[PDB]
Formats: structure tokens, C-alpha cells, sequence
């Protein structure tokens, strides 16, 4: 009697290598474990106060960020509840841009407060119902906290402060400046529609100086040296060609078939006047600049040369077209000259040497256009990455405001005021269902104590003082991060606002995840190839 | 090291080599012992390909078993035999042959020469053969009562018993539309002809044989009907493409129109291939190789339904079902090459896939049993079943004499034997007398195999069959007392008895001239 | 023992130890997918070797995944893979039928009873289940509050209640769009899309089709409102001669006339496309959507667009079908002779770009006999449940309709067939009246673990619903909120006729053979 024979059935059928789990221990306690255990490893990065970290992934490259999604991605998250948390995280990224960290803080609430009511005896299934009613109440509730509206997405200086809240709790040091910016080149592409394509704002990552060195351009930057001899130009009528500046051959195999030395004479002569003529013609529609997608051969290079018009070649598609959208030019698949209308146009096209870098600009001087660039320089490319991903950030708010121009109290006022109103909420409902009602309320608590904690106070006290601001009647009063001590002040007044759209969504998806995590009874992974 | 052989080659010789030949062929034999009779119970074999087999038939039991043994080998491969000729009897076979080998142990333990054995062994061979002739009957093959019961004898021992008169009315049916003759040869070949095509669900009583083939295969454009009630079929072996030349056919451009051209006259040449089909008239055209989607396009215009790459082996049936003569060149299609005969063409969702058929035939000498049932493997047994079912028709319209079952047919030849070794008087009337007494075992398997008193009951059967016309005196596999198989029905074709007797025999016979293995030497 | 002196390497189990073997692997994958049964039952979490996550409940799709190396449970998943590929529903309950009647079988032959007896008991228990329940059958009219009721049944057991309430309509008006009276329906005309970016309730059915790409010109128009749609099979592209041939020339001015004639094949097609299109839409007022199973080349894109074309290349094989039954076209292999009535309409179409995939809505169509559900949700596991759920919803209301009965769900039909075996049991001659109570005390395993699973006392569930039965003869079930007895039909709580017959014979046939296997054997060495 020293061994222990696995039971007959399922544990003696399983595989060498796979793993079985059922029940409330074994599957649904680890997975909440889990799911903690991610929140915890994210949790220090939420908010202006948010600390930086520096993953390195299996490939050696360097992250140095407190965006929550770039977190997990460059993790090697392996429990499956907690990737089931992060697809969660990573939706939110889709879906909002900004809010990931939310998703995640607040699906780990929800799972530790799940945790101990299946502990004082409620069933998952108890549990799923309050927290699927608690977040219908949620949904409810926002559009009542909403507190201010965008009202003009045209402006510069209200776009600024409409984008500093996002692009605040990363780079918090430097705001206004990244806020000023982001707002240009949102505006410059905004067109008359209400559409909006964050594709369209282009990020130009050049080393050297800072991040206050850093520019919009209306226009395009390409790192590229141009391929002949003129390197400027004042008046662009840009001719943009998705084929090489080259000669069209056959895609059938061609041959030269020479029976005659006559023939075998002229060959050479006619090709090169035939680039001549080509090239010519190109030239005498006015085109001075041709962007070519292909190759250049040495030939076309001569002749471009001899007419003075300057030669781009972009290796990308999508460098083309981003080209095209800017100059307003159309790609042509053959080396004919440009019609009045497939010409593209820019008030300059020049080279450029930003630092040790050679760039291509296309600029346009007016203060609009379908692209925008923006130039971020910096003394080094994690912190350039991370200015980008700030950037993403601005740029994503600014698209939630086009989609839906409603905003929310920040620093934890809008959770605050959601705990206090589902509470009460819970209060009244009566049944099983009020003790999850109750616990998703306390969830949202999390993330004034998240905020708290990363601005280096006691969250209880700062908690207890919302609460009774809250009771008091203030819905916009949320922490004060410039404080030392325990602080509490108006969120609108101050300028801290969030998207309504962002709230909704975040609330939405990190209920979903912690709903299925919970539904999950039994789990059977299988040998890890 | 000064060898002659190389090492590696070992020699055994002797006794020693003949008793392990005997014992390996009945291992073999006590292998599939209780596989025989009515109430055999089913093995589960484990294939190497992570597959299963669970099935009653000796044959493929050995054929997926292995061995390492010659002796082994040797049984295995006339169960191979027995199936191949006859398709039944495969452990019948196997059980006689591994009672005639320990029959002949003791006369070999005894100083007696395995020459004389032999000798024994086939003069008993010989006056079996005459017995079972004597003692046989004949068969009226237009009579379908008495095929279904010499069916039913047959596959009542295998796990489609259930369902007897269904799988006896499909085999019959399969049997008698395969049957062919032309240029005086008739031919019953169930194996080209009579196709099971195993379709996983439904309910095994809704299995059927189609007065048509099916095929699993869909139309080649949705335009295309999917339902026609008196199709003129086309068939053919060549590509409804245009494909290279078998030179080196390369060309050369100069001038400009002649790209063009060539591919247009590409075009041309699909349009005078689907024109030679049009000229015809048909409803469907069938393919063993492609069809253009510009062949698809003149096709649909002409209004005909297209199948686009189906097997030689499906293409062959459909001619011999629906009436038509495969063609490999459009231009040398004939109105005698036109598919006239088929009732109707469907093309059906079975589940989730598409099945074609080409049923309603009139005089279809092709057909496909469409088998459904629980799953493959069900329905794996199922179709071995079948096949022994339709090989046992097949025996019978071939060799019309029928042979009681039961072990009658064993017993009245071990008695004719015994009673026929009485005026033997040399030496060899023992091992004579011996394989006599051990045609016995297949009433003793059976008596096993049912659960009853072998002693008691073969005592009562051995006495039984010294009476005068008690030859057809056998026993239940199912109650354990004998019976008049002229009441029971269990009657046997003669030609597979005879086939399994002599298969035995020369079993045996190769065995016992077997002395001194060797091995180890490397081809 | 004999095989092992053949074959030393061979692994062998004999009379009691394959019986044991195969019934305690059968009792083990019951006990796995007891838990699957019912939409009070659990979901289950199934990673890859790659670690990739399935959320399921379905018997099938749990078996195929989970890490077995049985050859029972091999035997045991072919027969519910077939159940799946017939039916679309019955897995989990034909698993459990199977074990129970290997258990309740066991029982009996474990006290010397011969499993041959068992399985002739249980042959007159089919026939007699089968007579009762063709007795029990619901015939009825096929309106969409039953189809509704159908579908109810089995997405609720697949998900989550809202969801099944979403699955449920979207289900059900796929196939009543679909179907064409007396005509089998083909389910090939529902397509089944996914999205990954929006909530689970977001799954909707687009009256039209949805393409997984859309055009790959730039200046092609996002959006068309009046279309006339050409469904195409015809290349767009260079095409090289099956011959080979090559260009020679003796000069770039040659090469350059050999450079445009060897593209004027093409370019005839695409002239033939779009003179089609300017006798159509002599204006821009109407569009012109050119949906192409084959490819078309950059220079036919431009072409195309410069006439107001939206081309979409590489089409699917099957949405050649679909857009000719949604939008009412002709889907064509060449432009020989092209007409207007090659054209279907679609009252709108438009793009949709989900991150780095595109999509492509035909919708508005008159009265489209092939339609969309497009699966939305936030994870491709919650695509990939609600693919298997919407499976197996558009199965049942499919055999809803093809057998215009419908028999009670709960458990009733179960209950009723016990009770009804039961008192068939003396008129069986010998010991197989024993198969035959095996047979039933198997039957109610379906109403057992339905309240196993609300979480009730078996026993005690069971003699209430008994009772009820055989008081009332009312086909009562387990109400698996109360734990009391419920009529389903009442309630409406349907199953499929077609999935109770393919159980009983199905279960039976495999059941009858494991029970009959007397030696488990590997010897292919
Ligand atoms: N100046 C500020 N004072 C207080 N809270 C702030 C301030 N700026 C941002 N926040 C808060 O930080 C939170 C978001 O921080 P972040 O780390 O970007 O999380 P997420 O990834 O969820 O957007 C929000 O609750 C927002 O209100
Ligand atoms: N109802 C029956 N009662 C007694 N013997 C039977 C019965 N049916 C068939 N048999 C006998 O069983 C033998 C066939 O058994 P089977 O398992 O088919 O072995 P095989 O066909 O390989 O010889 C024959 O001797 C046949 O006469
Ligand atoms: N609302 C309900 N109340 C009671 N029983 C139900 C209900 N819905 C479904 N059932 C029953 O639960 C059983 C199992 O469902 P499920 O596991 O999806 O079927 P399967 O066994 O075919 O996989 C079915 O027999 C069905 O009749
Ligand atoms: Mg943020
Ligand atoms: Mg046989
Ligand atoms: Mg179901």
C-alpha cells in the first residue's frame, strides 16, 4: 500500500501529458487565481502615476511602457482564463483604443469578489446573474454620469483638452505639448464628414533631440533619399506610378531576335529613345516629381536626370497610396503621362536630413489634407515607441469623440458614482442576487484604489472621502494625483474627462470575460506541444 | 572466425521442428476456435493505423493478426485462400487444418512416416470428396425461397443475423444483376460490379441495393440539374480541357494578332470538343479526368449536367448500369455509345455531402449497396458480412449442389470414412481413420461454441449417423441438440465444403513434409 | 496465452477482461459528458497542444477534443460523429445511452447472465421503443412558432439563455428564407460568417450574403445602392497559353506592340463587362458589382473602376450559388454571349473593414433564397461555440421540417418509453426480459441526468415524474427549474424524431456489438 492507482474511467483513459480539472477548486478558484495574478502584474502601470515596465520577449526586443495591451501582448500569458482576459483586454484595444487596463483591473475584481461569494456559499451561476444584471444597471447609469459633451471637433485648443486625459496617464510629465500636436494633425486630416481614419495620421520615429522637438507635418515623410539629381521642389505636380520606371516588357517570355546587323546596331538606340520619348512626355505634362513603386533602371534615371524631374522610389503599397491619398495623384499601372486630373500636387517636395536621417518630404502648406505626419524625435526609440503608442492613444479618443462626443469624470469619479448607485441598487433587490449585485459594485472600487495607490496615498482614506463627496451629491469629484496627501476635486472643473464610449465598452467587455471565466466548470488541456 | 554459414543462420531439424510446426498451426487454430457457428461471439482488433476491426470472419481476424512463425504464415495464407476462392469457410478452414495436424502428431510421435501420413491424408482426401458428392442435393437457382435460405445458412452465423432477410434480399438482388454474359462467358463478378458504398447514420433497414451506382460527387456548376428522369448519359476517359501535345509543340510570336488568336483558337477548340458532345444530345456527361469551366459554360448552354472527375471503377459500373461505352474522343461518339437505360439521375445531400445517383435502371448489370448504419466500423462488418452473403450466391448459381451444415456434412463423411477404412489393411488405416475422426471437430466447435455436452451430444450424433439415412443429421448452434437439417435448413454449398476439406488436407500435407527449418539468411 | 505465443509483443484481453475494459471506458466517457447534458449543464474548457481555447458543451465536439487513447472510446465517438454528421444533435445523449445500457447490462452479466441474452432483450426493447415512439410523435403543422420552439430547445442547451433568445429567430428565419416548399432543404445556402468585434448579441441574419473580401482597387466606391450584380467564373487576368510560347521581336517598338497585344484577350472581356454595364446603367443612378471566382489583374481593376465597376476577385465556389439564389442572376464561365438577364439585383452593397480583413454586404435582395448569419462576438471561442450552437439550432429546425413531427424533450419521451417497455417486458420469452428492463432502466438515464444536473435528487425526481406519468398518462418531464413534473409539449420543450429514432438504433446496434465482443486484441506487430 505506497501508491496510489489512478481511478478507473476518464483518469485512466486521459493522455500522458493532459490535464484534467473540475469543480469549484480545482478549475474555477485556479482560474480566478489566474486572472488575479494578471491584474496584479498590470494593476502598478494604471494612471498618470502609472510606473513603466521593461518586458523583454523571446526575441530580445525591448518594451519600455505602461500601456496594459503592449503588456500582455510581450507577455507569455499561458493560463487560459488569463488569455481568455487578455482577448478581452485586446478587444478593447480594437474596438476603443484606450481602456485596456480598465478591462483588465476591472475583470479581476469581478473574479476575486466572484470568488469570495462562491466562499460564503452563492453558486456560479448566482453570481453570473448579478453580475449580468449589475452590468445592465451600469449601462443604465453612464449615460446619466455623462457630464460634458465635445462640442466642436474642429477647434484646436478644445481638442487639446478633450485628448489630454488620454494621452495623460501615459507621458504624464509632458501633456500638453503631445495633447497640442495629436490635436493639429487630428484636425488636419478631419475632413467636412464625420468620418475619421487614424490610418491617415502617420508617425515619422527619427532619432535625435527630444519629444519637444517633435512637429506635425501636412503632408508625408519618407526615409528615403530621392534616386537622381534634383533633390527640391517648390511646386509639385507629382506623377505617381505603381510600375518601375522602366521599359514594359511582355509577360509571356520575350526574346530579342536579331537575324541582321542592321537590327542588332539600332536595338540598343531605339530602347533608350523610346525612354527618352517616354520620359519626355512625362515631363512636358509639367509632372517635376515621379514616384515610382517599382525599380528605376539606369536609363529612365539618365533621362529624368536630363529633364529635371525628381525621382522617389517607395518599396511600400501602402507607402503609395498613403502618397497618393496626401498629393491627390492616382497610381498609374503604365508608364503614360499623367492626365490633368490623375496628377498629384504639394506646395514643396524636398530632401531633408532630420538628424543623422536622410527623408523625403512632401508638404502641403495649407493647413488641411487627407495625411498627417507626425514627427517624433527623441533621444531614444523605446521612448520614441512609447510616445507612439501615446500618440495611438490621442488619436483612438479622438475617433471615440467622432463616433460619440459624450464624456465622463475621470480620476475615478464615474466608478465611484457606479459603485454608490448599484449599491444602491442592490440594496433594494431583494434575493441571492443582490450579494454579486453588491460585488460588482464594490469592483468598480478598484480603480480609484488603483489610482490611489500609483499616486502613492491611502486608498481607503481617498475612498471614503469620494464616497462621501458622492453622498453629498458631487458626481464629477474624483482623487487629486497632485496631492501628497488624501485629495479629492471636481473632475470637469479640473479637465479630467473620459469617453463615455470608452467607460461603456470597458464595463461591457470585462463582464463578458469575468462571466465566462466563471462559466467555465471543467477544463481538459492537452500535452503542450 | 572460419564459418561456412553465416552467423545469423540458425537450423532446427528434427521433431523438435515438427511438433512446433504443429503446435503454431493450432495456435492459430485455438486463435479463432470460438469464431465459428451461430453463436460466436465478436473480437476487437487493433489496427496499426490506430484503426478497429470487430468482426466474427476468420480471415480477417489472421489477416490482422501477425505472426512470426512459418507455420503461422502458412495457416494464415490458406485462410487468405479459402477467402479468396470461395469467400467462406475461412475458419472452418482453419480449425480442420489444426485438427488434422494434432491427429497427426501421435502417428508422428508413433516412429510413422510423415510420407505415409501424407499418402493417408490425401487417399482420406479423395473419398471426401466422393462422399460430400454423393450425399449432396441439388438447387433449383430460379427457386429465390431456396437461395435466401442457402443465404440466410450462411450469414446467419455473422452479426447481420439481425437483419437476415434484409441482407439475404440485398446479396440475392446484387448477385443477380451482376450476372453477365457475352460471347458465351457468363461472369458473376460482384467484385467490379456489386459496390457497397458505407454511409455513416441513418438506420441499417433502410440499407438497399440500387437498381443504378452512386457515386459521391456533385454537379460541376449549380446551374446544372441536379434531377433528370430519363438522362441520356455520355462517358469518358479524356479531359474536357485543352492539355499540351505530347511533342515539344512550342511556339513563336512575331506578330501581334497571334496571342490572341492562339488563345482564342484555345477557346475554339473547347467549344468543337463540347459540340461533338452536343451533336449527341445527351443529359449528363461523365469524366475520369477534368472539365474546363469554358467545357462547363457550352455544356450548360447545350442544357446538359456534367460530373467532372469520378474513378475508372465508378465510370466502368455506370456503363454497365445505365448502358453506356466509355469514349476517350468526342469525335468518334456514337449514338451506340449514348447511355440509354438509366431511370433517372439524382443528386442528393446525404447529410452534408452530395451523392450522385444514377438509378431506375432497366437491366443494370452494375450496382451499389448503399449501406447505412451506426458507424464505420458497423458497417465495415456489415459489408464483410455482405460480401460473404454475395460469394455464397455466387458459389451456388456457379455450382448448384448443396451439403447439409450443422456438421452433418462432417459426420456423414468421417462415418462413410471409418466405414470405408475396414477394408484397409496396411498401416495407413490409422492416420486414415484419424483425419476421419477429425472432421468431427467442427460439430465438436460448434457444441463448444453453443455451450452444450460435447461428449454427449457428438456421442449421440456419431450414433446417430450409423443409422441408414441419417447423413443429414447434425446439431444446433443455437440449442445444443441435434436435428434433421432437412428440418433445420442449414445446408451449405457443396463447393465450399469441398474447397475447405481440401484446403485442410493439403494444409496438413505441406506441414508434415515440413522438417528442418532455416533461417536467418538475408535474400 | 495462444496470441501471445505467436506474437510476444501483443496485447490481449479475454471474456471478463474485455467486457470490463470496454464498459468501464464506456461508464468513463459517460461520466465525462453526464455534466454536457442540458442547459443546466456545464461548459467545458478545451486547450490545444498549441494552447488554443474551445468553450463548448457539445458531446461531439467534447469528445474530439478531449486526450483519449481508448479503443471503446474510439468505437463510441464514431458512432456520436455519425449521430452529428446525420442529425446535427443527440452526442451527449447518445453517449450517455450508451454507457448506461453497457452499465445497466453489466448489472446482469456480472451475475452469470450471457451477454447474448442481454442483447436479444435488447432488440425486442428497440422494437417496442420504436413502435411507442412513432406512437408519441407529435404531427404538426411546421409554423414559425414551433420551428421557434425547436430551436429554443437546442441553443439554450448550446448557450446562454439571451443568446439562444438572439440564435433562436435568427435561426429559424434563415431556414424559412431558405427552404421552397417540398424541396430538401439545403443548408450549403446559409452561409456563416464571423466577425470578431462587436458583443455575442450582435449575431444577426443578413437577408443577402456577406463576402469575407472586397475590392482591391482603391478608387473603387465603398458603397452602391441600386446594383446589378454579375456573378462571374470567368479570369480577369493574364493568362499565359497552354502552349509555350514567347514573344521575339527585333525591337523595343515591336516589344512595345507585343506588350499591348498580349493583353487584349482579357481586355476583350473586360470591354464585354463593361459595355454590358453602360447599357444597363446609362447613368451613374444604378451600380454594377462584378463578383469574380477567379482573379482579376490590376490593369482589369483600373479598367473596371474607371467605369464605375466594383470588382471582387476570387469568389467562392459555393457564393456562386448563393449570389445567384440571393441576388437572382446567372453565374457565368464566359462572356460569349452576355445579356441583362445574366444580372441579379441587390438593393444595397457596401464595404465593411474590421481591422486588416474586409468585408463585402449584398443585401436588400427581393426575395433571396440564400442568406447570411453573421456570428459576432468578442473571441473567436465565443465565434467558434456559437458556429457549433447555430449548427446544431439550423439542424433541428431543418429535421423539424423534414419530419413534420416533433417529439417532447425533458426526458418524457424517455419515461414514457421505460414505462411502456416495462409492461411489454412478459410478453418476452426467457431471461431477455432481463435485456429488456436493461434496456429501460437505460431510457431513464436522460431524465437522471437532467436532474442531476439542476441539481436534484435522482430518485426522488424520477418517482415524481413516474408517478405522473402513470397516473395522468400525460408525457410528462423533469422541469429543471422545480424538479417537478412538467408536460414538454405543454411548455414547449421539443425534440427531433429523427434524433430519438438515430439514438434508440444507433445506441442499441453499438451497445449490442461492445456487449458481444469477447476478446480486445493488438497482434499487428
Ligand atoms: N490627471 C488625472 N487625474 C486623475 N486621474 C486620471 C488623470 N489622467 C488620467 N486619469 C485616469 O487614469 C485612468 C486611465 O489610465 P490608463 O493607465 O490609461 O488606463 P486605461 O488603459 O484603462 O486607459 C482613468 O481612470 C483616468 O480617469
Ligand atoms: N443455425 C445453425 N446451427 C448449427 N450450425 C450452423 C448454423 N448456421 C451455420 N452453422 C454452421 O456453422 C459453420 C459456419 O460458421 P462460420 O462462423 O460462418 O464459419 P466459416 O464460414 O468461416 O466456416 C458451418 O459448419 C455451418 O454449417
Ligand atoms: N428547457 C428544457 N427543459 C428541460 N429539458 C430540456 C430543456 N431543453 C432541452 N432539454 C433536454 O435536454 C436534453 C439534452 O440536451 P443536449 O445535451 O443539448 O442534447 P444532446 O444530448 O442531443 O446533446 C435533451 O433531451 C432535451 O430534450
Ligand atoms: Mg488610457
Ligand atoms: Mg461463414
Ligand atoms: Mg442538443
Amino acid at each position: 500500500a505506497l501508491h496510489v492507482p489512478k481511478a478507473p474511467g476518464f483518469a485512466q483513459m486521459l493522455k500522458e501529458g493532459a490535464k484534467h480539472f473540475s469543480g469549484l477548486e480545482e478549475a474555477v478558484y485556479r482560474n480566478i487565481q489566474a486572472c488575479k495574478e494578471l491584474a496584479q502584474t498590470t494593476r502598478t502601470a494604471y494612471g498618470p502615476n502609472g510606473m513603466n515596465k521593461m518586458v523583454i520577449n523571446h526575441l530580445e526586443k525591448l518594451f519600455v511602457t505602461n500601456d496594459a495591451a503592449t503588456i500582455l501582448r510581450e507577455l507569455e500569458v499561458q493560463h487560459p482564463a488569463a488569455k481568455m482576459i487578455v482577448m478581452a483586454s485586446h478587444m478593447q484595444e480594437q474596438e476603443v483604443g484606450d481602456g485596456t487596463n480598465f478591462v483588465l483591473v476591472f475583470a479581476g475584481a469581478l473574479l476575486e469578489l466572484a470568488e469570495e461569494l462562491l466562499r460564503i456559499g452563492l453558486s456560479v451561476s448566482e453570481v453570473i446573474e448579478g453580475y449580468e444584471i449589475a452590468c445592465r444597471k451600469a449601462h443604465e447609469i453612464l449615460p446619466n454620469l455623462v457630464c460634458c459633451s465635445a462640442k466642436n471637433l474642429r477647434d484646436i485648443d478644445e481638442v487639446s483638452s478633450l485628448l489630454r486625459t488620454s494621452i495623460m496617464s501615459k507621458q504624464y510629465g509632458n501633456e500638453v505639448f503631445l495633447a497640442k500636436l495629436i490635436a493639429q494633425a487630428c484636425v488636419s486630416i478631419f475632413p467636412d464628414s464625420g468620418h475619421f481614419n487614424v490610418d491617415n495620421i502617420r508617425v515619422c520615429k527619427i532619432l535625435g533631440s527630444g519629444i519637444s522637438s517633435s512637429s506635425v507635418l501636412h503632408g508625408m515623410v519618407f526615409k528615403k533619399e530621392t534616386e537622381g539629381d534634383v533633390t527640391s521642389v517648390k511646386d509639385a505636380k507629382i506623377a505617381v506610378y505603381s510600375c518601375p520606371f522602366d521599359g514594359m516588357i511582355t509577360e509571356t517570355k520575350g526574346t530579342v531576335l536579331i537575324k541582321t546587323a542592321e537590327e542588332l546596331m539600332n536595338f540598343s538606340k531605339g530602347e533608350e529613345n523610346l525612354m527618352d520619348a517616354q520620359v519626355k512626355a512625362i515631363a512636358d505634362t509639367g509632372a517635376n516629381v515621379v514616384v515610382t513603386g517599382g525599380k528605376v533602371a539606369d536609363m529612365a534615371l539618365h533621362y529624368a536626370n536630363k529633364y529635371n524631374i525628381m525621382l522617389v522610389r517607395l518599396n511600400s503599397k501602402w507607402d503609395l497610396r498613403r502618397l497618393c491619398k496626401t498629393v491627390g495623384a492616382t497610381a498609374l499601372p503604365r508608364l503614360t503621362p499623367p492626365v490633368l486630373e490623375e496628377m498629384g500636387h504639394c506646395d514643396s517636395v524636398y530632401l531633408s536630413e532630420v538628424g543623422d536621417t536622410q527623408v523625403v518630404v512632401f508638404k502641403h502648406e495649407k493647413e488641411d489634407g487627407a495625411i498627417s505626419t507626425i514627427v517624433l524625435r527623441g533621444s531614444t526609440d523605446n521612448l520614441m515607441d512609447d510616445i507612439e503608442r501615446a500618440v495611438d492613444d490621442g488619436v483612438n479618443t479622438f475617433k471615440v469623440l467622432t463616433r460619440d462626443k459624450r464624456l465622463v469624470p475621470g480620476g475615478g469619479a464615474t466608478e465611484i458614482e457606479l459603485a454608490k448607485q448599484i449599491t444602491s441598487y442592490g440594496e433594494t433587490c431583494p434575493g441571492l442576487e443582490q450579494y454579486a449585485i453588491k460585488k460588482f459594485a464594490e469592483a468598480f472600487e478598484a480603480i480609484p484604489r488603483a489610482l490611489a495607490e500609483n499616486s502613492g496615498v491611502k486608498a481607503n482614506e481617498v475612498i471614503s472621502k469620494l464616497y462621501a463627496v458622492h453622498q453629498e451629491g458631487n458626481k464629477n469629484v474624483g482623487l487629486d494625483i497632485e496631492a501628497e496627501v488624501p485629495a479629492v476635486k471636481d473632475m470637469l472643473e479640473a479637465g479630467i474627462l473620459d469617453t463615455y464610449l470608452g467607460k461603456y465598452w470597458a464595463i461591457k467587455l470585462a463582464t463578458n470575460a469575468a462571466v465566462t471565466v466563471l462559466r467555465v466548470d471543467q477544463i481538459i488541456m492537452a500535452k503542450p506541444a | 572466425p572460419v564459418l561456412v554459414l553465416s552467423q545469423n543462420t540458425k537450423r532446427e531439424s528434427g521433431r523438435k521442428v515438427q511438433s512446433g510446426n504443429i503446435n503454431a498451426a493450432k495456435t492459430i487454430a485455438d486463435i479463432i476456435r470460438t469464431c465459428l457457428g451461430p453463436k460466436s461471439m465478436m473480437k476487437m482488433l487493433l489496427d496499426p493505423m490506430g484503426g478497429i476491426v470487430m468482426t466474427n470472419d476468420g480471415n480477417a481476424i489472421l489477416r490482422e493478426i501477425q505472426v512470426q512463425h512459418p507455420a503461422a504464415k502458412s495457416m494464415i495464407e490458406i485462410s487468405r485462400t479459402q477467402d479468396e476462392e470461395v469467400g467462406d469457410g475461412t475458419t472452418s478452414v482453419i480449425i480442420l487444418a489444426g485438427e488434422m495436424l494434432s491427429v497427426a502428431e501421435h502417428f508422428l510421435e508413433q516412429q510413422m512416416h510423415p510420407t505415409v501420413v501424407i499418402s493417408a491424408y490425401r487417399k482420406a482426401l479423395d473419398d471426401m470428396i466422393s462422399t460430400l458428392k454423393k450425399i449432396s442435393i441439388p438447387v433449383d437457382i430460379s427457386d429465390s425461397d431456396m437461395m435466401l435460405n442457402i443465404i440466410n445458412s450462411s450469414i446467419t452465423t455473422k452479426a447481420i443475423s439481425r437483419w437476415s432477410s434484409l441482407a439475404c434480399n440485398i446479396a440475392l438482388d446484387a448477385v443477380k444483376m451482376v450476372q453477365f454474359e457475352e460471347n458465351g462467358r457468363k461472369e458473376i463478378d460482384i467484385k467490379k460490379y456489386a459496390r457497397v458504398e458505407k454511409i455513416p447514420g441513418g438506420i441499417i433497414e433502410d440499407s438497399c441495393v440500387l437498381r443504378g451506382v452512386m457515386i459521391n460527387k456533385d454537379v460541376t456548376h449549380p446551374r446544372m440539374r441536379r434531377y433528370i428522369k430519363n438522362p441520356r448519359i455520355v462517358l469518358l476517359d479524356s479531359s474536357l480541357e485543352y492539355k499540351k501535345g505530347e511533342s515539344q509543340t512550342d511556339i513563336e510570336i512575331t506578330r501581334e494578332e497571334d496571342f490572341t488568336r492562339i488563345l482564342q483558337m484555345e477557346e475554339e477548340y473547347i467549344q468543337q470538343l463540347c459540340e461533338d458532345i452536343i451533336q449527341l444530345k445527351p443529359d449528363v456527361v461523365i469524366t475520369e479526368k477534368g472539365i474546363s469551366d469554358l467545357a462547363q459554360h457550352y455544356l450548360m448552354r447545350a442544357n446538359i449536367t456534367a460530373i467532372r472527375r469520378v474513378r475508372k471503377t465508378d465510370n466502368n459500373r455506370i456503363a454497365r448500369a445505365c448502358g453506356a461505352r466509355i469514349v476517350s474522343r468526342p469525335e468518334e461518339l456514337r449514338e451506340d455509345d449514348v447511355g440509354t437505360g438509366a431511370g433517372l439521375l439524382e443528386i442528393k445531400k446525404i447529410g452534408d455531402e452530395y451523392f450522385t445517383f444514377i438509378t431506375d435502371c432497366k437491366d443494370p448489370k452494375a450496382c451499389t449497396i448503399l449501406l447505412r448504419g451506426a458507424s464505420k466500423e458497423i458497417l465495415s462488418e456489415v459489408e464483410r458480412n455482405l460480401q460473404d452473403a454475395m460469394q455464397v450466391c455466387r458459389n451456388v448459381l456457379l455450382d448448384p449442389q448443396l451439403v447439409p451444415g450443422g456438421g452433418a456434412s462432417e459426420m456423414a463423411v468421417a462415418h462413410a470414412l471409418t466405414e470405408k477404412s475396414k477394408a484397409m489393411t496396411g498401416v495407413e488405416q490409422w492416420p486414415y481413420r484419424a483425419v476421419a475422426q477429425a472432421l468431427e471437430v467442427i460439430p465438436r466447435t460448434l457444441i463448444q461454441n453453443c455451450g452444450a455436452s460435447t461428449i454427449r451430444l457428438l456421442t449421440s450424433l456419431r450414433a446417430k449417423h450409423t443409422q441408414e439415412n441419417c447423413e443429414t443429421w447434425g446439431v444446433n448452434g443455437e440449442t445444443g441438440t441435434l436435428v434433421d437439417m432437412k428440418e433445420l435448413g442449414i445446408w451449405e454449398p457443396l463447393a465450399v465444403k469441398l474447397q475447405t476439406y481440401k484446403t485442410a488436407v493439403e494444409t496438413a500435407v505441406l506441414l508434415l513434409r515440413i522438417d528442418d527449418i532455416v533461417s536467418g539468411h538475408k535474400k | 496465452a495462444a496470441v501471445k505465443t505467436l506474437n510476444p509483443k501483443a496485447e490481449v484481453a479475454r471474456a471478463q477482461a474485455a467486457l470490463a475494459v470496454n464498459i468501464s471506458a464506456a461508464r468513463g466517457l459517460q461520466d465525462v459528458l453526464r455534466t454536457n447534458l442540458g442547459p443546466k449543464g456545464t461548459m467545458k474548457m478545451l486547450v490545444s497542444g498549441a494552447g488554443d481555447i474551445k468553450l463548448t458543451k457539445d458531446g461531439n465536439v467534447l469528445l474530439h477534443e478531449m486526450q483519449i487513447q481508448h479503443p471503446t472510446a474510439s468505437l463510441i465517438a464514431k458512432v456520436a460523429t455519425a449521430q452529428d454528421d446525420i442529425t446535427g444533435d443527440g452526442t451527449t445523449s447518445n453517449v450517455l445511452i450508451i454507457g448506461e445500457l453497457l452499465k445497466q447490462a453489466d448489472l446482469y452479466i456480472s451475475e452469470g447472465l450471457h451477454p447474448r441474452i442481454i442483447t436479444e432483450g435488447f432488440e425486442a426493447a428497440k422494437e417496442k421503443a420504436l413502435q411507442f415512439l412513432e406512437e408519441v410523435k407529435v404531427s404538426r403543422e411546421m409554423d414559425r412558432e414551433t420551428l421557434i420552439d425547436v430551436a429554443r430547445t437546442s441553443l439554450r442547451t448550446k448557450v446562454h439563455a439571451e443568446l439562444a433568445d438572439v440564435l433562436t429567430e435568427a435561426v429559424v428565419d434563415s431556414i424559412l428564407a431558405i427552404k421552397k416548399q417540398d424541396e430538401p432543404i439545403d443548408l450549403f445556402m446559409i452561409e456563416i460568417m464571423e466577425m470578431k468585434h462587436k458583443s455575442e448579441t450582435d449575431t444577426s441574419l443578413i437577408r443577402g450574403l456577406v463576402l469575407d473580401h472586397g475590392a482591391r482597387h482603391p478608387d473603387m466606391k465603398k458603397r452602391v445602392e441600386d446594383a446589378y450584380i454579375l456573378t462571374c467564373n470567368v479570369s480577369l487576368e493574364y493568362e499565359k497559353t497552354e502552349v509555350n510560347s514567347g514573344f521575339f521581336y527585333k525591337s523595343a517598338e515591336e516589344r512595345e506592340k507585343l506588350v499591348k497585344a498580349e493583353r487584349k484577350f482579357i481586355e476583350d472581356r473586360v470591354k464585354k463587362i463593361i459595355e454590358l454595364k453602360r447599357k444597363v446603367c446609362g447613368d451613374s443612378d444604378k451600380g454594377f458589382v462584378v463578383i469574380n471566382q477567379k482573379g482579376i489583374d490590376p490593369f482589369s481593376l483600373d479598367a473596371l473602376s474607371k467605369e464605375g465597376i466594383v470588382a471582387l476577385r476570387r469568389a467562392k465556389r459555393r457564393n456562386m450559388e448563393r449570389l445567384t439564389l440571393a441576388c437572382g442572376g446567372v453565374a457565368l464561365n464566359s462572356f460569349d454571349d452576355l445579356s441583362p438577364d445574366c444580372l441579379g439585383h441587390a438593393g444595397l452593397v457596401y464595404e465593411y473593414t474590421l481591422g486588416e480583413e474586409k468585408f463585402t454586404f449584398i443585401e436588400k435582395c427581393n426575395n433571396p433564397r440564400s442568406v447570411t448569419l453573421l456570428i459576432k462576438g468578442p473571441n473567436k471561442h465565443t465565434l467558434t461555440q456559437i458556429k457549433d450552437a447555430v449548427r446544431d439550432g439550423l439542424r433541428a429546425v431543418k429535421n423539424a421540417i423534414d419530419d413534420g413531427c416533433v417529439v417532447p424533450g425533458a426526458g418524457a419521451v424517455e419515461v414514457a418509453m421505460a414505462e411502456a417497455l416495462i409492461k411489454h417486458k412478459p410478453s418476452v420469452k426467457g431471461r431477455a426480459q432481463l435485456g429488456v428492463q436493461a434496456f429501460a432502466d437505460a431510457l431513464l438515464i436522460i431524465p437522471k441526468v437532467l436532474a442531476q444536473n439542476s441539481g436534484f435528487d435522482l430518485q426522488e425526481t424520477l418517482v415524481k415524474i413516474q408517478a405522473e406519468h402513470s397516473e395522468s398518462g400525460q408525457l410528462v418531464g423533469v422541469d429543471l427549474n422545480t424538479g417537478e413534473p412538467m408536460v414538454a409539449a405543454e411548455v414547449g420543450v421539443w425534440d427531433n424524431y429523427c434524433v430519438k429514432k438515430q439514438l434508440l438504433h444507433s445506441c442499441t446496434v453499438i451497445a449490442t456489438n461492445i456487449l458481444l465482443v469477447d476478446e480486445i486484441m493488438r497482434a499487428g506487430m
